[PDB]
């Protein structure tokens, strides 16, 4: 029952830290390592994501992997970047440059030596691994290249281990660079053969999220790096935690990988009610569930309405009734059984936990196989042809080592990836 | 090459009047 | 000129700065002397 | 780490690099000894006596302006060394500043260049000022640029040059060392930047309001461009980009790298607080044409790639809303293969302003580099006056004379022609 | 009882000695006047005197009086004898032949006498700890001729050579190879056990493992006096598993001619390292094996290893060593040789190693250090052997040992057996 | 251990003299004697240089020759003179006039005999006697043919002592005797058949420091000597304070040079430096380092890239750490391998002392015997030659005592020097 996790670029290492500080504080430890809980059920498992050293201290099993060695000045500055593994902390001298090859051939190539001897390290001090979680971003440079070549070089010696792989990927309101189609073609492909299924975030669904759900005038990357650590966390609850019904990373494989290639989910979260709206809601699972199913409630910018639900899973925490939570997942799937695929019966999944997040006596953690996924990868290959087309910002790949045979195969990688998925949606019995 | 007297800016004259200040600082000490 | 200007980097700080203690004396035995 | 030795090419350079390091010790608190009473490792390297010393080589032809420098306030600040004056200047002569005169100093330059870089364990960039217009920066600048890049390779490379204006020039055959130094920009310069002048001096009378602004307001709003390009790398920001990290996105081709600049919000103490400052509208400011520091319509043009790099207490949502509204106003139009064609660099430390100055203290500014098509325009101004005051062989015979052949003239010439042609090709549309 | 004499030769055996003086001084509670301010476990270093004072049983030896002197005047002078710290008055000058045959036998009686003088106050005397480096002249040349005296007149008295060797490519001297060359036949046939301190390994463990970009000799003695405080606490207090000297000494060296055992020591950290990394014994004897964390430069994984001795110091318990050493002996990186499966040493003692104050050592509750004989030291040798041929092909230097009294035929007798320590450590590494 | 000075001819007599204030300034004694040092390792190697007095006062352990009395009416003028013991003083009516005839065979003999009672006598004062040290020029007779004169019979009753020897070769640059290179070619073979080391000094590139490196207005030939006095100082050094890594002028020689033929070295200091450096630049071992192999600073105008560096060694001062000492003497032993010779491995000996020179907290003297040591002895061949074609000036040398075929025996050494200088230059492995 054993995750290591790994952060990649400055994108992972930001939600990564946030999402470390907030499994710390669920689990009652200081930023400077000790125990602070009051609860014996953390301690229990506390071994699946912090190792004990012998000084009584739990440091995270975490790898932070970045070239760019200003996002380890920065998370070593933040308040838990004492919590965090000195020697873990493997960083190079140039930045990659928002380049794919200066993080995935040349200069990632020599560092991620290091970091796998690091990886190792701390996957054989563990009695026996569930797997390896990454965190990063197709959209960045280094998080995108170099993360990825983590992902292929660590399918050959941990073949039948999980890979949870949350990547933040981008859309051209909120791109913050000209790069991100290239960034993001050269990285689907690995994602789909070396990744057991990846769990994807969007920028400007948690733009969204916080401009209409929760009414934040003024939210930063730290007040979006949370919402997305929710997540981060409440994936592995049953891991962590006792449950009911409890579940695990591979449970949520099984279920939710119908067929080895549709891997690829979106997100959602609950509750999400705004501090003003907090006091005339009452918090129930019954509300919850619209929560978890609301489109603007969403953790991806593909609105479900286009799309149709191939299969998904909910993680419930808190003291609910089973009862009344698998009558509504029923309720909501007779409800919309045309949103939902027919010939696989109960797509929804029930998932029931004991311990809820802080302060929140009842919390959800919603995952989806939705086929709408296909607009966002159509969309984000018709920018890479835009200008795969005209030859254009491809001497820097071609200057440093990477040949045009691979850019077609990436591409016709997405199209044969996203073209499964209409014909998913509109299939008949 | 003709020397010039200090003040003009022709020639080791940044290290001229560096060497003028030092001097002075040496003298004062004492 | 003067020795100590045409070698020293402070024409005044450097020549009356005291000797430097050998490492001997300033690491095997400084902790004792406290 | 984040390391960038500055150069400076001649008189232009030379005043324009006084200026950016008074801006970068006033906004590092450096006092012009050199002490504060580690984000300047980029621009200042400390000794053991607890002094910094700028990482930037002067290098003219001329003694008067480094005189004055060594003569100014700031004697104590910059390195007795890294100083380079030659004896007699290149007198508004490619030639003379490239072949004769330039041969005997380029040694000694690259001397101190690799003396520099020797000192820096995370060298990342070299930052050229230079004017084209004249002899040193444009003969000079040519032969340090060729041997920069023949030693050191593929470091990156910003060469901000002052080309000449349209109408406001102050020499005669400036046209002849622009089109001459063309060639040696485009083939070893990774990125170019133009700083025309009457576009800074036409945005000083505008917003700055100054009746009669002069070289002084000039590069003081270069080092302010100049300090907004650098701070991403400096200080921590939300958006760190890195020279590299925004030098792979306004470089489609190699061929293609020139870029305008331009800076807002430009405005004095009076109307600092009579305008809304809100990111949305000092964006707006930025694409709007008179607040632009190259004298180059851009609306005759259409955009291949910009960068947005704020500075100061920005959020990413009302820069997200600028590019919003960018996108929507059809005023400015983009090129049909760039979806995104944004970068957005956030930094989270505010302006200084250097006291006596005309810029006013402000919250956020936003600073914006841009390639174009409508880059266009200012070479074929250019070239048309070369050919104009080459139809008829005019000061020809001073560069003939000091080493050059006339078919240089030529082969510059048809470079500016193929570039142009080029220019041409990627705007236009499928 | 299980009394041990310390003896420095050279400066650099003199900094080296200062060094495990300052250690041990600290790990006995001893203060510089030579009284503990407020059980027998001194008697092995420090005689005790009727006014209740404690005198270092270690004999300084120098040629050069420029470190005695400061030795005298510092911070000691009332612990170390005024006596017993002998220096002559003109330097050995990197040269065995002026060590050995020129200033060497005009003080070598007197510290032959010295010798008399601490070991008849030895009721138990057990071995002699000789510290020094074959690099410069002294340490060569008056060394040679302390260990053959100290061998004529104590038979198999028990012998630990802790020398500083040529490292491969940090090295001070030009003659330093003559000097190893030559001195290695005293170090062969006079030492029972010879232990590799080279300066590269020593530098490149302190900057990889103690976080600090200058450290110096400082650290590198402190470094030592850590190991050498390793080995002599087996017999200094009491353990699970305790090992004298010859206990050790005849279970490590296989043959008369190959007692040079190489050494490392773990963990080693800094103290904002301390409290940060999994102190397992397992880890630890992971970091030992590994090559990197070795106080020589000989990587182990070109050659076999035949002997190994890991001394834990700590709360390490018997099921705690096993594991460690099932699992490096399951590890494929490193092949013991076949003749001895077993191959292995374990120490274990209850006093956790102490720290020196300012020191860059940070408090740790586990140690272990590892005193392994294996055929991968025949590279050192094939090294500093083909750099002394090299220098020695057209006869550089040895004029200066040619007219300080000695003849020109020992250089071939030292190439001689040179070549034939190189041939038995290959057929000894060579399979049966 | 301690050195008996000797100072020869004029120059040899003021460079001696510089030599002396620098020392006892280094050791804390004023010019009347007394000592007012702050230290105790100021004082506790004073007995190297300074013997007792019956009131206490420090007399340098020095002797001081030559045949004119002008030159100790100055030495006596200056401000520290009257330090020096009288019966030290030992000079003549008539000087050589820059004739080696006239300095070694007449008019040195009739004042060497009181010269060796001055030595032998503070010889048995001294109380185990280290060696030996001469400063003389060998342009001018007085200093050349005297000081040779000195030799050959010091070495004759201390054979098992260490000569050391300040050579001061002129220069054609600097030349300012047409009997130059006559004495300089009396004196080498002496010199060097006739001393287990003779080093050199050359007031071409002095001048060449003072001009490029050091940049001033006006410096005399007060601060070249200035500059050989603390080179001086620091060839002893290690001798006279402690150590990390202790070194002495036999251990030294023992290790610099590879033949007894082959013993003639130039010279070296770090950092030299003026007033637009000295304030600006940091105060390092990299800078050390760096300067120590480059003609700039190199105190002997022969170039050493024309040449190979036989053996060096380099004698640090000041509280420093004891990798990079050696490690960037490493860096030269891997990126100058054609500098350096292949069939002596590690040419570099390193040296470290803890008192760093008076004004300074590092410094380093860099002494070494290279292949380009043979070019000023094959021009001042060429020279002695071009006169000798015809016995140009050679009267005055053969009336004075001088046979013909001594130039002839002098000349074979010369040719014998520089043979095997280029021998050992392009002996191969
Ligand atoms: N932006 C800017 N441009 C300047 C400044 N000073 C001079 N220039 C430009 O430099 C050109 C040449 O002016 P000069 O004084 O001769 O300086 P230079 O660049 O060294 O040219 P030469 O000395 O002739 O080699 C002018 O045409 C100006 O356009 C300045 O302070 N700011
Ligand atoms: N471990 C260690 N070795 C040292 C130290 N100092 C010097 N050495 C070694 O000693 C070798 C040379 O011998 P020296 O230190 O000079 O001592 P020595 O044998 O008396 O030789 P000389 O002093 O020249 O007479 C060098 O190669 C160094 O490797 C030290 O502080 N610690
Ligand atoms: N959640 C989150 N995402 C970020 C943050 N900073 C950058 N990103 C995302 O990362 C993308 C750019 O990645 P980049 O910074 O170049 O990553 P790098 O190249 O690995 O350093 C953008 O599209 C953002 O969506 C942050 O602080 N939090
Ligand atoms: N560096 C230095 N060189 C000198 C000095 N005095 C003379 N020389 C040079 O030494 C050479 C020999 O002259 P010198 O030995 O003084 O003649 P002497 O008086 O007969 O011994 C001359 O060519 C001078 O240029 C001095 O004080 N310092
Ligand atoms: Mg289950
Ligand atoms: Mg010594």
């Amino acid at each position: 029952r054993e995750i290591v996790s790994c952060q990649a670029g400055q994108c992972g290492n930001q939600i990564g830290s946030k999402f470390w500080e907030v499994i710390s504080d669920e689990h009652g430890v200081d930023p400077t390592g000790t125990y602070q809980g009051d609860s014996d059920l953390q301690l229990e498992r506390i071994n699946v994501y912090f190792d004990e050293s012998s000084g009584g201290r739990y440091v995270p099993r975490a790898v932070l992997m970045d070239l760019e060695p200003g996002t380890m000045d920065s998370v070593r500055a933040g308040p838990y970047g004492q919590l965090f593994r000195p020697d873990n902390f493997i960083f190079g001298q140039s930045g990659a440059g928002n380049n794919w090859a200066k993080g995935h051939y040349t200069e990632g190539a020599e560092l991620i030596d290091s970091v796998l001897d690091v990886c190792r390290k701390e996957a054989e001090s563990c009695d026996c691994l569930q797997g390896f979680q990454l965190s990063h971003s197709l959209g960045g440079g280094t998080g995108s290249g170099m993360g990825t070549l983590l992902i292929s070089k660590l399918r050959e010696e941990y073949p039948d281990r999980i890979m949870m792989t949350f990547s933040v990927i981008p859309s051209p309101r909120v791109s913050d660079t000209v790069v991100e189609p290239y960034n993001t073609t050269l990285s689907v492909h690995q994602l789909v053969e070396n990744s057991d299924e990846s769990m994807c975030i969007d920028n400007e669904a948690l733009y969204d999220i916080c401009f209409r759900t929760l009414k934040l005038t003024t939210p930063t990357f730290g007040d979006l790096n949370h919402l997305v650590a929710a997540v981060m966390s409440g994936v592995t609850c049953c891991l962590r935690f006792p449950g009911q019904l409890n579940s695990d990373l591979r449970k949520l494989a099984v279920n939710l990988v119908p067929f080895p290639r549709l891997h690829f989910f979106m997100m959602g979260f609950a509750p999400l009610t705004s501090r003003g709206s907090q006091q005339y809601r009452g918090l129930s699972v019954a509300e919850l569930t619209q929560q978890m199913f609301d489109a603007k409630n969403m953790m991806q910018a593909a609105d479900p309405r286009h799309g149709r639900y191939l299969t998904a899973s909910a993680l419930f925490r808190g003291r609910m009734s089973t009862k009344e939570v698998d009558e509504q997942m029923l309720n909501v799937q007779n409800k919309n059984s045309s949103y939902f695929i027919e010939w696989i019966p109960n797509n929804i999944k029930s998932s029931i936990c004991d311990i809820p997040p802080k302060g929140l006596k009842m919390s959800v953690t919603f995952i989806g196989n939705n086929t709408c996924i296909q607009e966002m990868f159509r969309r984000v290959g018709e920018q890479f042809t835009g200008m795969f087309r005209r030859k254009a910002f491809l001497h820097w790949y071609t200057g440093e080592g990477m040949d045009e045979m691979e850019f077609t195969e990436a591409e016709s990688n997405m199209n044969d990836l996203v073209s499964e998925y209409q014909q998913y949606q509109d299939a008949t019995v | 090459v003709q020397q010039y007297s200090p003040g003009v800016l022709i020639g080791n004259w940044f290290e001229d009047i560096a060497l003028r200040e030092d001097q002075l600082k040496l003298y004062k000490n004492q | 000129i003067d020795r100590a200007l045409l070698f020293s980097v402070d024409p005044v700080a450097d020549p009356a700065a005291p000797l430097p203690l050998s490492t001997y004396a300033d690491t095997y035995g400084a902790f004792y002397y406290a | 780490m984040r390391e960038a030795i500055c150069i400076h090419i001649g008189q232009a350079g030379c005043q324009v690099g006084n200026a950016c390091w008074e801006l970068f010790c006033l906004e590092h608190g450096i006092q012009p000894d050199g002490s504060m009473p580690d984000a300047f490792n980029t621009f200042f390297s400390e000794t053991g006596a607890g002094k910094h010393v700028p990482r930037c080589l002067f290098l003219d032809l001329e003694p008067t302006v480094v005189d004055e420098v060594r003569t100014g306030t700031y004697r104590q600040l910059f390195n007795p060394e890294q100083l380079v004056s030659g004896k007699e200047d290149a007198a508004n002569n490619y030639a003379r500043g490239h072949y004769t005169i330039g041969k005997e100093i380029v040694d000694l330059a690259l001397d101190r260049i690799r003396k520099l870089a020797d000192n820096c364990t995370g060298l990342q960039g070299f930052m050229v000022f230079h004017a084209v217009g004249g002899g040193t920066g444009s003969g000079l600048g040519a032969l340090l640029l060729e041997r920069l890049s023949v030693d050191y390779g593929k470091k990156s490379k910003l060469g901000y040059t002052v080309y000449p204006s349209p109408q406001v020039s102050t020499a005669v055959v400036e046209p002849y060392n622009c089109v001459l130094s063309t060639h040696s920009l485009l083939e070893h310069t990774d990125v170019a930047t133009m700083l025309d002048n009457e576009a800074i001096y036409d945005l000083t009378r505008r917003s700055l309001d100054i009746e009669r602004p002069s070289y002084t307001n000039v590069n003081r709003l270069i080092g302010q461009v100049v300090s907004s390009l650098t701070a991403s790398l400096r200080f921590d920001g939300a958006l760190n980009v890195d020279l590299t990290e925004f030098q792979t996105n306004l470089v489609p081709y190699p061929r293609i790298h020139f870029v305008l600049t331009s800076y807002a919000p430009v405005v004095s103490a009076e109307k600092a607080y009579h305008e809304q400052l809100s990111v949305a509208d000092i964006t707006n400011s930025v694409f709007e044409p008179a607040g632009m520091l190259t004298k180059c319509d851009p609306r005759h043009g259409k955009y291949m790639s910009c960068c947005l790099m704020y500075r100061g207490d920005v959020v990413p949502k009302d820069v997200n809303a600028a590019i919003a509204t960018i996108k929507t106003k059809r005023t400015i139009q983009f090129v049909d293969w760039c979806p995104t064609g944004f970068k957005c660099g956030i930094n989270y430390q505010p302006p200084t302003v250097v006291p006596g100055g005309d810029l006013a203290k402000v919250q956020r500014a936003v600073c914006m580099i841009a390639n174009s098509t409508a880059i266009a325009e200012v070479f074929a101004r250019i070239d048309h006056k070369f050919d104009l005051m080459y139809s008829k062989r005019a000061f020809v015979h001073w560069y003939v004379g000091e080493g050059m052949e006339e078919g240089e003239f030529s082969e510059a010439r048809e470079d500016l022609a193929a570039l142009e042609k080029d220019y041409e090709e990627v705007g236009a549309e499928s």
